[PDB]
């Protein structure tokens, strides 16, 4: 086509939802991982990874407005992981890593588990 | 904006 | 922070909000422009519009699943400008120009006002 | 990835 492209957008798009997130504004489910709570916009799920993705898109799930995680998922590995979701930004550290990289493996987010296979292989 |  | 950014994150965002509104996956309201409607994800129209951030966070029309837009509102104008919600693409043309920035005006989408004046200053 |  002979459109023109505003760069900035996508991203300007990603901070006001985040916002959205901050506020607590039309948030449509929670996420329970253990005892810790999320509350999230289910398309910035879907959007964001594989298993949210194929949980919504299924004709019953897609009308639930609590989703229970694995029990072996750390709530911390999915907080840093909700995170980066509305912001681009990963908070990887030695000391979170392993449980990150877990996190990303079971929510399908590939390019995470990709950084973090490359971040322990330098570090070994 | 640009030309993409 | 020490956070790393997956740069292309945000677009890969956008680009999957797009393939869900073509799908219809999740679509949670109608705008009717006069004869015509269109389905999309109230998320998305509040972070691109001033005007749709103020509707839906009013505490009477959060909850409406119509929108009626003002009848001086051209359908293809707003067609071209929801596009670009979710696209970061504008098809402005000389034969659109003038009905996609009143649109742009009216739904408080100020980048889009912006290249619209420069565009028409351009030309005179 | 970047250092934003
Ligand atoms: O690593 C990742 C991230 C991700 C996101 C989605 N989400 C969507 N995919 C498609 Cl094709 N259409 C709409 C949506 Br929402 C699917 C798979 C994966 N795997
Ligand atoms: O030209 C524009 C585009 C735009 C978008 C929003 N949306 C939001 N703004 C804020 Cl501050 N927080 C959350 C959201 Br959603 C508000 C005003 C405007 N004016
Ligand atoms: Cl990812
Ligand atoms: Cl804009």
């Amino acid at each position: 086509d002979s459109c023109i492209q505003f760069t900035r957008h996508a991203s300007d798009v990603l901070l006001n939802l985040n916002r959205l997130r901050s506020r607590d504004i039309l948030t449509d489910v929670v996420i329970v991982v253990s005892r810790e709570q999320f509350r999230a916009h289910k398309t910035v799920l879907m959007a964001c990874s594989g298993l949210f993705y194929s949980i919504f898109t299924d004709q019953l799930k897609c009308n639930l407005s609590v989703i229970n995680l694995d029990p072996e998922i750390n709530p911390e590995g999915f907080c840093i992981l909700l995170d980066f979701m509305y912001t681009s930004r990963l908070n990887l550290r030695e000391g979170n890593i392993m449980a990150v990289m877990a996190t990303a493996m079971y929510l399908q987010m590939e390019h995470v588990v990709d950084t973090c296979r490359k971040f322990i292989k330098a570090s070994e | 904006w640009v030309i993409p």
